RNA sequence: UAAGAUAUCAGAGGAAAGUCCUCUGAUCAAACAUGCGCUUCCAAUAGUAGAAGGACGUUAAGCAUUUAUCAUUGAACUAGUUCAUUGAAGUCAUUGAUGCAAACUCCUUGGUCACACACGGCGCGGAAGGCGUG
C-alpha cells in the first residue's frame, strides 16, 4: 500500500541482517514498497572483521522477506 | 581517507610533539584531544579504525598521568557508548572508580544515571545502588 | 473457576483478563481492550509467562510445581501473526448491571457535548 | 533513486553472470544470466549450475521461484 | 482497526520491541506506518543471547515484530471510548 | 473520511499532508497537550474511595474498647479545608519541579564541564538535542584561578518553613 | 599500528629500557614515527644535564 | 498558592566579642 | 486501497425465461422482558481467624550443583603442562546463573446479610452461566 519512507537514509553506509544471521553491510540506493532493498559496494560481515568477511558484488538487490532490521551507521 | 589526511596535516606533528616535550601541563594534552575530535567529527559507526584506535589511546593514555578527572572518565564512556560497545563503556567507569579508590560522588552519579538503562536486570541493578551509598 | 458466554465472540470480551497463546510456548496474561481484523490485540497489564527449558522435562508424561518465569510489561500491543490460541482467565471488575450503567451515562455525557459544541460554533 | 524492479532489469539487459543467494534451510547458491522477470521476483536463469554451501552440476534453463530468493549478485 | 492507529497515539514517546528473531530493541520511536513497522532513534538493543549495544537509528520490518510496548498513560486515550459522538461532516 | 478526535472536527480537504498539517498544528498540539495534563491529575484527584465490609464486633472486644476513652475528633470548616487543600495541592506541584542540581553548579570551572554537564554536545544526547552557548572547545586556558571577584558563594542549605522556628537563634561566630 | 609509535619521557629522561614501543602500551604517548629525531632533540640538554 | 515550602534560614548574631570572632589569633 | 451488499428459505400476488417489489409460512439472529424446587459461588466474632490471588518481598553470600575467552611466536617439560610476548572479538554478573525446599512478612478481592446454637432443601439478595416461552 504505502511506500516504507527510507528517503533520509539514502547513499549512508548501512548494515543489515539477512533472515538470521548473516549480515550484509553496503551503501544504499534503492528501496520499493516490498522493502526489496539495493545497495553499491556490499561486504558480508562475520566474526573476525578482516578474515572471513568478503565482498559480494557492485550491485546487488535483497528481497524485503529476508530483512529482519536496517541499521543506519552514518548520520 | 580521512586518517591519513589528518597525519599528512600540519597542526597533528606541532600538537602531538608539543606533548612528548611537556607531558604534565594538561592544555597541551586538551588540546591534542579536541582537536583530535574535531578532525573526525562524524564520529559514527561509520568512521574509520584507525581514526577511532588512535582517539581511544590518546584518551586511555591521558587519563593514566592524570587519574583525578573525573569528567574525562565521563566523556570517555559516553564515546565508547556512542561508537557502540557497552562492554567497554563499563570497564571504563570501573577503571573510574578505582581511581578515587571507590568513593567519587560524580562517578557514582554518571555510572548510575547510565547504568540504569543498560543492566536490565531487576536484582543487580540494586546491588550497584547498595555497594554505591556504603562509599 | 469462570463459565463463559456459551456464544460469546472476541467483541464481546471487553476487559476480560485473557489467557493469549503465542507459537513459541510464552503465554500474554492480561485486559483486552481492542482487536483487529486479523486478530492482533491490546492487553492492558499483561504479564509473560515462559517455562524455562530446564523445567520442561517435568511436563514429560510420567503434584507437578513448574518454576513459570514472568516478567512484567504493562500495554502492549500483540502482533496478529504470533498468536496461536486464546482463554479467558478472570472476568471484569465492573458488573453485567454496572457495565450498562456506565455506558447510558457516558451516552447521555457524549451527547451533551456535541451540542454545547453545536451552538458555541454557530453563534461565534 | 533506483529502484529494484528497475536494477534487476539491468542484469537482464547486459547479460552480466549474476549469483543468487537463497534461504538459508536448502543449502546451495544457483548462478548463471538472468534472462528474464515478473512482477513477482521470480526469474529465469540461462546457463545455471547449482553449488552446495564448485562441483555442482549444470541445471540448463530454470525458472526460478520468488519465494526462495534472498540475494541477486554480480 | 485500534492496534494500529494506537501506535502512531505512540510517537516521540519511549516503546519496546521484541522481533521474532527473540531480540528486544527499547528506543524513542520516531516513525510508523499502517504495516506495524517503526523507525526508532538512540536505542538499547539486546541480542537473543543477552548481548546488549547501543545504536543510533534502526528500522526494522514491521512483519518481524511480536510485541510493542507503549508507555502506560496512553491506556486512557480516546481511541479506547465505546460511545463517542462525532459532530456531522463538513460539505465537500 | 479522518477526523481528529482530540480536537472533534473532521478535516475540510482529505489529503495526506493536510492530515500532516492538522497533526503537526499549533492548535492541535495545544489540545493533545492539554488532553493528557487533564487525565494525569484525574487518576491521583479521582482517589479510590474503597467499599467497606463490617463484621459484627465481638462481646469481648465491645467490653475492652468501652473502658478505653473517646478521642477528640478534628473537623475544619468550609472555608478552611477549601484553603488548605489549595495548598496542599500547590505544594506537590512544587515537589514535582525540585530537580536538585547542586552537583552542577559545584562543577563549573572544572576540565571536562563543557564535554559532560552542557548536554547540548555530549555523545550519548549529544546528537539528538542540535535538532530539538558554550561550546566543547573550552579548554583551562581561559579563567586559570578561578577565584580572581568572580565566583559566587555556595547557595545556603533550604529549610522548611512550617518548623522555620526550629533553629537555633544565634550562630556560633560572628560573620560579616 | 602504521605512521605512529608510542613514546614517555619519563622511561627516556631517565634512560631506561623500553622508552618507545611500537605498540598501544600504557602510559605511553602516540607520536608519529617521523618525529621520534625531533622527539629526541629536544630533550638532549636535560639528558646531558643527567649525564654530567 | 500563595506561600512556600522552603526558605533560606535567617539567623541572629552573637553580638562580636572577643570569644566569637572567627578572624582571631591571639 | 476499492467496489458491492445489510438474514436465509419457501410459497401467493403485481410489472415461457429471469429480475425487480409486496403479504403469508418455516428456519436463523439480536435486543428486551420473563420464568423455571435449573447449575455454581458469595469469609472467625460463641472469635484475634481463614479462602483466592499475588509480592517485579525477606530469610539469603540458604542448601545442592556447574560455569568464566581464541589465535600467533619463544623457554622449560613429559613423549599433554606452565610462564612471557604479538593480534582478534568481549551484556552485565560468580553475593551470579541453574536445580530444592521451607518459614515469615506484607499487598488486592468479598453479603464479613437475616434467622437459628437447634440429632440427605424449598428465607431476602447480588454475581456468574445453562435452558424455555413471549
Amino acid at each position: 500500500v504505502s511506500t516504507p519512507e527510507l528517503k533520509k537514509y539514502m547513499d549512508k553506509k548501512i548494515l543489515l541482517n539477512i533472515n538470521g544471521s548473516r549480515k550484509v553491510a553496503g551503501i544504499l540506493r534503492g528501496y520499493d514498497i516490498f522493502l526489496n532493498v539495493v545497495l553499491d559496494d556490499a561486504m558480508e560481515i562475520n566474526g573476525e572483521d578482516p578474515a572471513n568477511n568478503h565482498q559480494l558484488g557492485l550491485q546487488t538487490v535483497i528481497r524485503g522477506n529476508s530483512i529482519i532490521s536496517l541499521e543506519a551507521l552514518d548520520a | 581517507d580521512k586518517y591519513t589526511a589528518l597525519i599528512h596535516d600540519e597542526n597533528f606533528s606541532t600538537l602531538t610533539l608539543n606533548v612528548s616535550r611537556y607531558p604534565k601541563s594538561l592544555a597541551y594534552w586538551e588540546k591534542l584531544l579536541n582537536y583530535i575530535v574535531k578532525a573526525s567529527a562524524p564520529i559514527c559507526k561509520s568512521t574509520e579504525p584507525q581514526l577511532l584506535k588512535l582517539i581511544r589511546c590518546t584518551y586511555s593514555s591521558m587519563l593514566n598521568e592524570f587519574p583525578y578527572l573525573e569528567n574525562y572518565y565521563i566523556d570517555f564512556a559516553l564515546l565508547e557508548y556512542k561508537l557502540g560497545n557497552v562492554s567497554m563503556s563499563h570497564k571504563i567507569f570501573q577503571r573510574g572508580l578505582q581511581a578515587f579508590n571507590q568513593r567519587s560522588l560524580l562517578l557514582w552519579t554518571s555510572y548510575l544515571k547510565f547504568c540504569n538503562n543498560v543492566i536490565s536486570h531487576q536484582k543487580q541493578l540494586f546491588k550497584k545502588y547498595e555497594t554505591a551509598e556504603e562509599y | 473457576k469462570i463459565q463463559v458466554a456459551h456464544s460469546s465472540r472476541l467483541a464481546n470480551l471487553i476487559d476480560y483478563k485473557l489467557r493469549v497463546l503465542t507459537q513459541d510456548g510464552r503465554v500474554y496474561i492480561g485486559q483486552l481492550m481492542a482487536f483487529d481484523k486479523h486478530m492482533n490485540l491490546v492487553l492492558n497489564e499483561c504479564i509473560e509467562e515462559r517455562v524455562p527449558k530446564t523445567q520442561l522435562d517435568k511436563l514429560r508424561p510420567r503434584t507437578l510445581n513448574i518454576k513459570v518465569e514472568k516478567r512484567v510489561l504493562g500495554l502492549t500491543i500483540l502482533r496478529g501473526e504470533q498468536i496461536l490460541s486464546t482463554v479467558v482467565e478472570d472476568k471484569p471488575l465492573l458488573s453485567k448491571k454496572e457495565r450498562l450503567v456506565r455506558d447510558k451515562k457516558e451516552k447521555k455525557q457524549a451527547q451533551k457535548q456535541t451540542k454545547l459544541r453545536k451552538e458555541k460554533e454557530k453563534k461565534p | 533513486m533506483v529502484p529494484p524492479i528497475n536494477c534487476i532489469f539491468n542484469f537482464l539487459q547486459q547479460q552480466t553472470p549474476v549469483t543468487i543467494w537463497l534461504f538459508e534451510q536448502i543449502g546451495i547458491r544457483i548462478k548463471g544470466k538472468i534472462v528474464g522477470f515478473d512482477e513477482f521476483m521470480n526469474v529465469v536463469i540461462d546457463e545455471a549450475v547449482e553449488i552446495p554451501v564448485e562441483k555442482g552440476t549444470p541445471l540448463g534453463k530454470i525458472l526460478l521461484k520468488g519465494d526462495n530468493i534472498t540475494l541477486i549478485t554480480s | 482497526g485500534i492496534p494500529v492507529k494506537l501506535l502512531n497515539e505512540a510517537q516521540g514517546h519511549i516503546v519496546s520491541l521484541e522481533l521474532t528473531t527473540g531480540a528486544t530493541y527499547r528506543g524513542k520511536l520516531v516513525e510508523s506506518e499502517d504495516s506495524m513497522n517503526v523507525q526508532l532513534r538512540d536505542v538499547i538493543a539486546t541480542e537473543p543471547q543477552g548481548a546488549v549495544t547501543h545504536m543510533d537509528q534502526i528500522f526494522v520490518r514491521g512483519s518481524q515484530i511480536k510485541f510493542i510496548v507503549v508507555p502506560d498513560l496512553l491506556k486512557n486515550a480516546p481511541l479506547f471510548k465505546k460511545n463517542s459522538s462525532r459532530p456531522m461532516p463538513p460539505i465537500r | 473520511r479522518y477526523y481528529c478526535e482530540y480536537c472533534h472536527s473532521y478535516l475540510t480537504h482529505d489529503t495526506l499532508s493536510v492530515r500532516k498539517s492538522h497533526l503537526v498544528g499549533k492548535n492541535h498540539l495545544r489540545i493533545t497537550a492539554d488532553y493528557y495534563r487533564n487525565k494525569a491529575r484525574d487518576i491521583i484527584n479521582k482517589h479510590n474511595h474503597k467499599r467497606r465490609h463490617i463484621g459484627k464486633r465481638g462481646r469481648k472486644e465491645r467490653e475492652n474498647s468501652s473502658q478505653n476513652e473517646t478521642l477528640k475528633v478534628t473537623c475544619l470548616s468550609n472555608k478552611e479545608k477549601r484553603h488548605i487543600m489549595h495548598v496542599k495541592k500547590m505544594n506537590q506541584k512544587e515537589l514535582a519541579q525540585t530537580s536538585i542540581d547542586t552537583l552542577k553548579l559545584l562543577y563549573d570551572g572544572s576540565p571536562g564541564y563543557s564535554k559532560v554537564f552542557v548536554d547540548a554536545n555530549r555523545f550519548d544526547i549529544g546528537d539528538l538535542v542540535k535538532a530539538s552557548s558554550r561550546s566543547r572547545d573550552e579548554t583551562c586556558e581561559s579563567n586559570p584561578f578561578p577565584r580572581l571577584n568572580n565566583p559566587k558563594k555556595l547557595e545556603p542549605p533550604k529549610i522548611l518553613s512550617q518548623w522555620s522556628n526550629t533553629i537555633p537563634k544565634t550562630s556560633i561566630f560572628y560573620s560579616v | 599500528m602504521r605512521d605512529i609509535v608510542f613514546v614517555s619521557p619519563q622511561l627516556y629522561l631517565s634512560s631506561q629500557e623500553g622508552w618507545k614501543s611500537d605498540s598501544a602500551k600504557s602510559g605511553f604517548i602516540p607520536i608519529l614515527k617521523n618525529d621520534l629525531q625531533r622527539f629526541q632533540d629536544s630533550l638532549k640538554h636535560i639528558v646531558d644535564a643527567r649525564n654530567s | 498558592n500563595h506561600m512556600s515550602q522552603f526558605i533560606y534560614p535567617v539567623q541572629q548574631q552573637p553580638s562580636l566579642n572577643h570569644f566569637t570572632d572567627p578572624n582571631n589569633t591571639t
